[PDB]
C-alpha cells in the first residue's frame, strides 16, 4: 500500500502550511479522511459487527437495519458529508483521536456511522420512553416512525444545528459512562467518585475552615489571599458590598471570617447579607482586618497574571434563581463558571448542547429537509417572527439570519439534551432535576457574515433576539416535554416559574421581541403543565464542539491576520474582522448584559484586555464595577490577555 | 438462575438503564399459625411482561383458598401502567383476597409515563411495594441465582442508588 | 519543493484506481489543480500582466481591473469553484491541457481567470455592438452597468448551466482564430484554406463526378460503392425513394447516376425527385443498376462494421428548412450530422453552445443569483409555466426540473453564441448567417435524477417540454437581438419564418406545452421584428464538455458498471442506470420524433445496438425504415456497437 | 503612416474585428479643366471620430470656394450615425456645394445599430460610398505609408472579404 504513505507525507507538508493557507488546511481534512477510509467501518452491518457488544441487544439498531444503512449511504453522498470533511485538518483529527469510537478489532467508526450513532441513541431513547416521542409528534406533526425520529435527529445533527457536548459525542450508546459534561457540588468538608470520572467539577470551599477543578470560595474568608495564590481553577463569589465599598470610599475596610462561626455569610445573600456581614462586624468576629482597595487590587493582579479567578456576582446568581434562595444561597458554579445550581445537598449535575448560530442563516445549506420550516406544530413558535427583520449590511454574505431555524434547532437541542439527562445522568437527583444548558457557538461568524461589527446597533439587536427567542423555545419545548412525560421537576411548584416568571422579569430595560401576549401564553401552559426542565440557557465556551463545525468560539469575538496591525487600505474592508480584543470592552458587557436577561443560568463572560491596559490594573477593577452595575452574573470568567 | 445476568439486570445504576428486561423473582409464604413459612417447591423465577407471566402461573401454583398465602416479587423493574400490568395485578388482588403481594423492585420503570399513577394504584390494591436494599439483594443472590458457593459481589452506588430510589417511591405513595 | 513529487505520484496512484473509486477520481482532480496552482495566474493583475500581449489594448479588463479581482476572488471561495475542482481527475486533466491558455512566460491562466477570460469577451463584446447590451438589457431589466454584463454572463459560465464551444473556451480573446466550431461546405468540384483550421468540417461530394472531415454523397451516385467502403467519415443523404422502395416491393432495382448528367437530382428532392428520377430512368441515363437491397444491406454493414456512415433523410432535411430549397437542395451536413445549412453558395459556419439540463433541477446549486428568477423582463418567458409537472417518482434526488432557468440558461447561451457569432465568424456571409445551435447535455442525468428510466412516459412528456421550451425561448431571444441589433439575417423575408411558421408546424401529432396563444404572439413579434438568427437548435454529442462538467453526453443514454451483467436484486433498485444498448431502440427513435418538431436542424442520432442483433444485418434496417416513417432527419449518425 | 500600424487597422478579416481604431487618410484633387489633379501637401492622414476631426480640419486647408475640390476619404471604418458623424459629414456637403467627397471603407463599421441609416444618408448627402479593393490598398500603402521601399504585401482573404463587404454596401444603398 503505496498510497498511504503519499497520504501521510502530504498530510505532514499541508498541515505544516496550513496556518496561512486556507486553501490546504480543508485539502489537508479530505487527506486524513482517505487516509482513514479503510480503517472504518464503511457498512451498517459492519458497523454492527465490528461493535456487536455494544449493539447486540440495542433494538433500534438491530430492526432499523435497513433504513440506517439507506439513510447513512445518502449521507455519505450528502452535500453535508462533503461540509463535515472539508472542515479543516483539525476537525478530522478531532474526530479520528477523540469522537470515533474503536472497537476490539480495532476497526474504527465512520464519521456517518457516528452521526448514526448519535442519531439512533436519541431516537431510542425517545420511542424508548414513550413519552419523549409522544412530546417529539406534539412538536413535530410530520413524525410518525421512529425512523422519522431518527431522521429528525439525524437531520438535526449532521448539518451540525446542534452540536452536542464532548461526553454525549464520546460515549452516546457505547459506554454506560456519564453524560453529563459539568458537574459541580458543595461538600461539607463523595467528591472522590466523580474526580474519577472525565467531566468537569466544580467544587465549593468556603466551608473548608482554617479531571479539571474549580474551586470557589467568597471573599469574605479567612485564608482568601491564600486561595487567590498557590490544574486547579478558582472561584469567586464576590458579595455586592465588594463592589459597592470599592466603588464609593475605596479607603473602607474589608473583614474576613473563618468558617468556624462565619456567621451565616455563606448561607444567606443580598440586603440581609449586608445587615449580618455589619452585625458580624460589630459584634467583632472577624479575623481580617484587610483593606477592600488591597483586595481588589490583589484578585484583579492574579487575573491578569493568569485566568485563574472566576468573578461571579453572588446577587445576579442567586436572586435570579427560579427559586427563592434567600435562606440558603449558592456559592459554587461549574468548571467555566457558567452553570448555577445549588449543590450543598446533593451532586447538581448539567447536560450542555450548542446550537452553531452560522447555520441559522437563511443562504447556509443544511441536511433538515425544506419541508420541516412549516409542519412545525406547537402553536407558540408558529406566531413568532421569522427572518428577523435587522438590516443586514452591504458585505453581508447572510441575507436574514431565518430565526426560525433557530428555533428548530433550540428544539431539537432541547431533546437531545432530554435525551441524554434521561439515560446519562450519574445520580437519580440529578436526572430528575433536569438541569440544560443551551449555548451558542458561531456568533462572531454569524455577525462577520451579515457584515457588521461585533457591537454595531444590528448586532446587538440580533443578538438579543437569539437569545430571547431561544429561551422562549426552550421554555415552551420543556413544558412540552414535561406535559408528555409527566417527568416535572421536583421544585415546580411554589416556585417562580409556577407563578408566572421567566427571568426576564427581573430586569430593568428590557425589550422583547415577543409581543408579552405569547408570552403570557407561555406562562399559562407551564403553570397548568409544568417544565421538564429546571434550567434552560447557559452559555459554553465550547472550544471542543466547534472545532469540528467551524464555527466561531461560542458568543466571543473573533480572538484565536493581524487586522488591527494591517494597512488603513485593507482595514475598512475587513474591519468585521477585529479581534475581541480590539472591541471596547465596555460594549461587550453592554451586549453581555443586553442578552443576560434571557440566559436563566449564567454565561461564561471573558474579558479581552491588551497588555498596555491590564498592567495598569485599573481599568480591570473598573470593568468589574460596571459589569456589576449592570448585575451580570458571571462578571469575568477569563482575563484574556494578548 | 445463572450469574452475570442477575448484577446485570438487578443493578439500580441510573447508568445502566440503557437496557430493560424484567426478572420477576418469585416465592411464597403460608402464613402458619402467625408466621409466614417458605417452601423450597415454590421458589422460582421468570423472564421477559414478568408480572402477568407470574398472574398466569399463580393459578397452576397449588393454590389453596382455605389457607392465605404471600408471595413476595422481587422484580427487577417497577410493575408498569399503560401495558396494563398494574391494572391486572390490582384486579388479581381485588378478586384473590387471601394472597398478599409484596414487591421489590430493583428499579423504578418510569419509562412509562403513568409510573406513578401505577405505583399508587398497586399501594391500593393492598400489595405494599418498596425498592431493594442490600439484604434483598444478597437474598436474591443467594436464593435464586445459581452462586454455586461464590458469595454476593455488590457493585459501586448500591447503597446511595437504592436510598435514592426508595425516597422517590416513599414520595410517590404519599402524594 | 518536496510537495509536488507527493502530489505526482499520489496523483498516478489514484488516477489508476479512479475509474472503479468516486471518491479518488475527484481527490486526482482536487491534487492536480493544486499540482498546478503556484504554474497558473493567481491575480487579475498577474493575469493580465502575463498576457499583456493579448490584453494591452482590451479596454473592459483594462478598466474593470479591480472589480475583476473582487469577482474572481469571490469566485474561487464560491461554491461553484469547489463543484468545478472536484469535478474529477480527467475534467482538471482537460483543464490544463487543452482549455487552459498558456503566455509566453510560460505562466498558465487559472481556472478562475479562464472563466473570467470567457465572461469578460462574451461582456466586451456585448458592450461594444451596443445593440447586444440593448437587447440585454431589454432581456434582462437588472444589468444597468458593464460589469453587470460581465456578472451575468460569469454566473452562467462558472455554473455550467450554458457551456460554449471548445473553440470558443479555448480562443475567446487570447487569439483571433475561427470560434464557429462546424463548418460545412459543398464546392463546384477554397476548400484547403478551411483544411489548415482547427474546425470541423463537412464537404458535399455529391458532384465529384467520375482535422476531421465528413463526406456526404447521394446514393443515386455511380460511385456510391467505392465510396461507402474505402480520418474522414461518410455521410449518406439519403432520399425518400430509397425507404419507399426498399420498405415495400424490396426486389426493386434501384439505379446509379454519375454526375456528369445526373439530371437534377442533386438540386431537387420530395415528390419531383421521384418524377425527375422515374424520368431519368425512363430515357435510359443510368450507369448502374443495383437492387436496391443489396444496397440497403451494404450500408448496414458498413454502418456496423463502423460508424463511418451518416443517415439522413433529404426529405426532412431540406423540408423543414425555413426556406422553401424545392429549387435546390443541400446534400451535406456538419462533421456531426447535426447542422443543416445551403453550402453552394458561399461556405456556411455554426456556433455551438450547450446546456447541462442537470443544473436546471431545482435542488442543483448555482452560482446563478437568486434574483434573476423574476425580473425576467421578457413579456414572452414570464408567462410560462415553470417547475415542469411531471411528477418525479419514488427515487428521485431531483425534485421538478424548474424548466425556468433552463429558459434563463437558453438566453445566456443565445448571447454567448450572438457574440461569437459577431467576432469570430470566418467570412461576412456566415456572420450574416448567425446559425446557432443549441444542444443539450446531462439529459440522461436529469431522467436518472428524477428517478425514471429514459423510456417512461415522464422522461418523454419532460423531453418534449425541455426541447420546446428552449426552441421558444431561443426564438424568442434571437428576436430580440434582430430588433435590437438591426442584424437580421438575409433571407428572412419572403422565408416561412416572415409568414408564420415554428418548425412544428410541419409535424404530425405534436402537443405543445405552450398554449399556443403565446406561440401565435411569439409569431406577431418575430413577423414585426426579425430573427437575429436563421438556425436556432442543434444536437451536439459534446463529447468534450461532457468531461470538464459530468454532465452526461448530449442527449443519449448513459453508454461510457454492468447494470445488466448484475444480480436480480440490485437491479431494479440500479435501474434507471441502464445502458443505451438495454433500451429498446424503437423508443430511442420515437422519442427523438417527438423531439424532432422543435430541433429546428438536426440531431446527432446515434443508434445503439448489441453483437446480437447488429450481426444480424436486419434489424438496422428496420430501425431506418422506421426513422424514415417518423421524418426524423439524421436516421443514424453512429451505429455503436458494444 | 508606418507599416504594422496601416496593415493592422485596414485588415477586412472579419476575425480582426477585435481591434478597433479609425484611421483615416484623406487626398484633395482639384477639378482642373476635366481632369482632377493631386497635390502633395494636402496629402496625409489622421488618427482617433476621425471623420469629425477631417470636418474640422477642412476649413483651414487653403480652401477656395471659386474652384470645386474633391476628397476621398481611405477610411478603415465606415461612417457611423448613433455619435452623429455621417449627420456632419452631411451637414456640410449640405452647405459646402462646392467639393466632393469620395469614401473607401476598408470595413463596415456595423457596431453603430444605424450604421445602413448612415450610410443611406451619406449616399443621399452625394457622396458616393464604395470598399477598399486591392488598387486602393496598394495605393494607400505606397501613398501614405512610410514604406521606405518596401512593397505592398496582401494578406490573406483580401479579395473575398472586400468583395463581400462590397456587396453588403452596395445592397445597403439599393436599399
Ligand atoms: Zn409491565
Ligand atoms: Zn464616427
Amino acid at each position: 500500500h503505496v498510497e498511504h504513505e503519499l497520504l501521510s507525507k502530504l498530510i505532514d507538508e499541508l498541515k505544516v502550511k496550513a496556518n496561512s493557507d486556507p486553501e490546504a488546511d480543508v485539502l489537508a481534512g479530505r487527506l486524513l479522511h482517505r487516509l482513514k477510509a479503510e480503517s472504518v467501518t464503511h457498512t451498517v452491518a459492519e458497523y454492527l459487527e465490528v461493535f456487536s457488544d455494544k449493539f447486540y441487544d440495542e433494538e433500534f439498531f438491530q430492526m432499523h437495519r435497513d433504513e440506517l444503512e439507506t439513510r447513512v449511504s445518502a449521507f455519505a453522498q450528502s452535500p453535508a458529508y462533503e461540509r463535515i470533511v472539508s472542515s479543516g485538518y483539525l476537525s478530522a483529527l478531532r474526530y479520528y483521536d477523540t469522537y470515533l469510537y474503536v472497537g476490539r478489532s480495532g476497526k474504527q467508526e465512520s464519521v456517518q456511522h457516528f452521526y448514526m450513532r448519535l442519531a439512533g441513541f436519541c431516537a431510542s431513547t425517545t420511542c424508548l420512553y414513550a413519552g419523549l416521542r409522544a412530546a417529539l409528534q406534539r412538536a413535530r406533526p410530520e413524525i410518525e416512525s421512529d425512523m422519522e425520529v431518527f431522521d429528525y435527529y439525524f437531520e438535526h445533527l449532521t448539518s451540525q444545528t446542534v452540536c452536542c457536548s464532548t461526553p454525549f459525542m464520546r460515549f452516546a450508546g457505547v459506554e454506560n459512562s456519564t453524560l453529563a459534561s459539568c458537574i459541580l457540588t458543595t461538600p461539607d468538608l463523595h467528591l472522590g467518585r466523580y474526580l474519577f470520572q472525565r467531566a468537569g467539577v466544580g467544587v465549593g470551599v468556603t466551608g473548608a475552615g482554617q479531571v479539571s477543578v474549580a474551586a470557589y470560595m467568597e471573599p469574605w474568608h479567612s485564608q482568601i489571599f491564600k486561595f487567590l495564590e498557590t490544574g486547579i481553577f478558582t472561584g469567586l463569589f464576590v458579595p455586592e458590598l465588594f463592589f459597592k465599598l470599592f466603588r464609593d470610599t475605596p479607603w473602607s475596610d474589608w473583614y474576613l471570617f473563618d468558617p468556624k462561626d462565619a456567621g451565616d455569610l455563606e448561607r444567606l445573600y443580598g440586603e440581609e447579607f449586608e445587615r449580618e456581614y455589619y452585625r458580624l462586624v460589630t459584634a467583632g468576629k472577624f479575623c481580617g482586618r484587610v483593606s477592600i482597595k488591597s483586595l481588589m487590587f490583589s484578585i484583579v493582579n492574579c487575573a491578569v497574571k493568569a485566568g485563574s479567578p472566576f468573578i461571579l456576582l453572588k446577587e445576579a446568581c442567586n436572586a435570579h434563581f427560579w427559586r427563592d434562595l434567600q435562606g440558603e444561597a449558592m456559592n459554587a458554579a461549574n468548571l467555566c463558571a457558567e452553570v448555577l445550581q445549588p449543590s450543598r445537598k446533593s451532586v447538581a449535575t448539567c447536560n450542555l448542547a450548542n446550537i452553531c448560530l452560522p447555520r441559522c442563516l437563511v443562504n447556509a445549506p443544511l441536511a433538515v429537509r425544506a419541508q420541516r420550516a412549516d409542519t412545525q406544530g406547537d402553536e407558540l413558535l408558529l406566531a413568532l417572527p421569522r427572518l428577523s427583520v435587522t438590516l443586514p449590511g452591504e458585505g453581508a454574505v447572510g441575507d436574514g439570519f431565518s430565526l426560525a431555524r433557530l428555533r428548530d434547532a433550540t428544539q431539537c437541542a432541547t431533546f437531545v439534551v432530554a435525551c441524554s439527562i434521561l439515560q446519562g445522568s450519574p445520580t437519580y437527583d440529578s436526572r430528575d432535576m433536569a438541569s440544560m444548558g443551551l449555548g451558542v457557538q458561531g456568533l462572531a461568524d454569524v455577525f462577520a457574515d451579515l457584515g457588521w461589527q461585533y457591537t454595531d446597533p444590528p448586532s446587538r439587536s440580533l443578538n438579543k433576539e437569539i437569545f430571547e427567542h431561544m429561551y422562549f423555545t426552550a421554555l415552551c419545548t420543556s413544558s412540552l416535554i414535561g406535559l408528555h412525560t409527566r417527568k416535572i421537576f421536583p421544585g415546580f411548584k411554589q416556585s417562580k416559574y409556577a407563578g408566572g416568571w421567566f427571568h426576564w422579569h427581573d430586569w430593568a430595560g428590557t425589550d422583547l421581541s415577543i409581543p408579552r401576549e405569547i408570552w403570557s401564553r407561555l406562562s399559562e401552559r407551564i403553570v397548568r403543565d409544568g417544565l421538564f426542565n429546571s434550567q434552560f440557557i447557559a452559555l459554553m465556551p465550547t472550544s471542543g464542539c466547534a472545532q469540528v463545525t467551524g464555527c466561531s468560539d461560542a458568543f466571543y469575538p473573533f480572538y484565536a491576520g493581524r487586522v488591527s496591525c494591517l494597512p488603513e487600505a485593507l482595514r475598512q474592508r475587513y474591519l468585521r474582522f477585529q479581534t475581541a480584543f480590539d472591541y471596547n470592552q465596555e460594549d461587550l458587557i453592554q451586549m453581555s448584559r443586553d442578552r443576560a436577561p434571557f440566559v436563566d443560568q449564567s454565561q461564561s463572560h471573558s474579558l479581552f484586555l491588551r497588555e498596555e491596559d491590564a498592567a495598569r490594573a485599573s481599568t480591570l477593577a473598573n470593568l468589574l464595577v460596571r459589569s456589576y452595575e449592570l448585575g451580570l452574573k458571571t462578571i469575568m470568567y477569563y482575563c484574556r490577555i494578548e | 438462575m445463572d450469574p452475570d445476568t442477575f448484577t446485570f439486570n438487578f443493578n439500580n445504576d441510573p447508568l445502566v438503564l440503557r437496557r430493560r428486561q424484567t426478572y420477576l423473582c418469585y416465592e411464597v409464604e403460608r402464613l402458619d399459625n402467625g408466621t409466614w413459612v417458605l417452601m423450597d417447591q415454590h421458589m422460582g423465577f421468570l423472564c421477559n411482561h414478568a408480572e402477568l407471566r407470574f398472574l398466569d402461573l399463580v393459578p397452576s401454583l397449588q393454590l389453596d383458598p382455605a389457607q392465605i398465602y404471600r408471595v413476595t416479587w422481587f422484580i427487577s423493574w417497577s410493575p408498569c401502567f399503560s401495558w396494563g400490568c398494574a391494572g391486572e395485578v390490582r384486579a388479581f388482588l381485588q378478586e384473590n383476597t387471601h394472597v398478599r403481594l409484596r414487591i421489590f423492585a430493583a428499579r423504578i420503570y418510569d419509562y412509562d409515563p403513568l409510573y406513578k399513577e401505577a405505583l399508587q394504584m398497586l399501594r391500593d390494591a393492598g400489595a405494599q411495594v418498596s425498592i431493594m436494599t442490600y439484604d434483598e439483594f444478597e437474598y436474591c443472590w443467594d436464593t435464586f441465582v445459581y452462586r454455586q458457593g461464590c458469595p454476593f459481589q455488590p457493585w459501586d452506588g448500591l447503597e446511595e442508588h437504592s436510598q435514592a430510589l426508595s425516597g422517590r417511591l416513599r414520595a410517590i405513595l404519599q402524594n
